């Protein structure tokens, strides 16, 4: 559902920079958990899903 | 078996919880739904208090592959630095709510291990960020109560609300 989605992708994001040693891979997976806490923060369920579907993708990578 | 997580203001997330003394079969059944109810959640820690256990007990997975399940009993942290990193912590007993707080980053662990055997380990990072958030649970502390007088009453008056029409 959505509020594990939102829950598990802030997850993968943090333990991708928290494991991360290129700072550019950290600064992409702050750019996006800063997305998703100001989409989540309004409530704004389109830009979460879509914020998390970009993050699975730049994870994948 | 999945637990029920205690959610701000609930004034049991107040308790602070009491010392492990034996680690039994029934502690590590409590482990064990602590890590289901976790990994359900999800999050990446948990500590009984936030299940209505008040034992010093503080479960945690910070694998991507959930390889690493950590346990820590009767679990104190001491800071080895003064420099101040920020971090935007939620918690699974204030849902839906995300917001910096300021910890050392560094620290020294000491707990007792799932067998009930003592240990040390120096923790940064998120490691770090997750140990002071999980002790303090222990304490009877939570992350709103670093935040401003009117940011935390904002963040009480929306949970009771929900908690109103959850009840
Ligand atoms: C960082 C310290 C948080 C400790 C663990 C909490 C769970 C909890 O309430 N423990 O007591 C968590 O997983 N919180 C999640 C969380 O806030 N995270 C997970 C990765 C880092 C941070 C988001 O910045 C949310 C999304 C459920
Ligand atoms: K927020
Ligand atoms: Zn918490």
């Amino acid at each position: 559902d959505y509020i594990r989605e939102l829950r598990a992708a802030l997850i993968l994001l943090a333990l991708k920079k928290q494991h991360a040693e290129d700072p550019d891979a950290q600064r992409v997976a702050d750019e996006l958990m800063k997305k998703l806490f100001d989409a989540a923060h309004r409530n704004d369920k389109d830009k979460v899903k879509k914020v998390v579907e970009e993050a699975k993708k730049v994870v994948s990578t | 078996a999945i637990l029920n997580i205690l959610e701000f203001p609930d004034p049991r997330l107040r308790t602070i919880a009491k010392p492990v003394e034996v680690v039994d079969d029934a502690v590590r059944q409590l482990i064990d739904d602590m890590f289901e109810t976790m990994y359900e959640a999800p999050g990446i820690g948990l500590a009984a208090t936030q299940v209505n256990v008040h034992k010093r007990i503080v479960v945690m997975d910070l694998s991507e592959d959930k390889s690493e399940p950590r346990v820590f009993i009767n679990p104190e942290f001491e800071p080895l630095t003064e420099d101040m990193d920020q971090y935007q912590e939620g918690c699974l007993s204030v849902p839906g709510f995300y917001e910096n707080v300021d910890r050392p980053q560094k620290v020294r662990i000491k707990a007792l291990d799932r067998d009930g055997n003592p240990f040390e380990e120096v923790a940064e990072g998120l490691l770090a960020v997750c140990i002071q958030h999980e002790c303090d649970h222990l304490n009877g502390k939570l992350f709103v109560d670093y935040l401003s007088t009117l940011k935390r009453d904002r963040i009480r008056k929306k949970l009771e609300k929900q908690h109103r029409q959850q009840a």
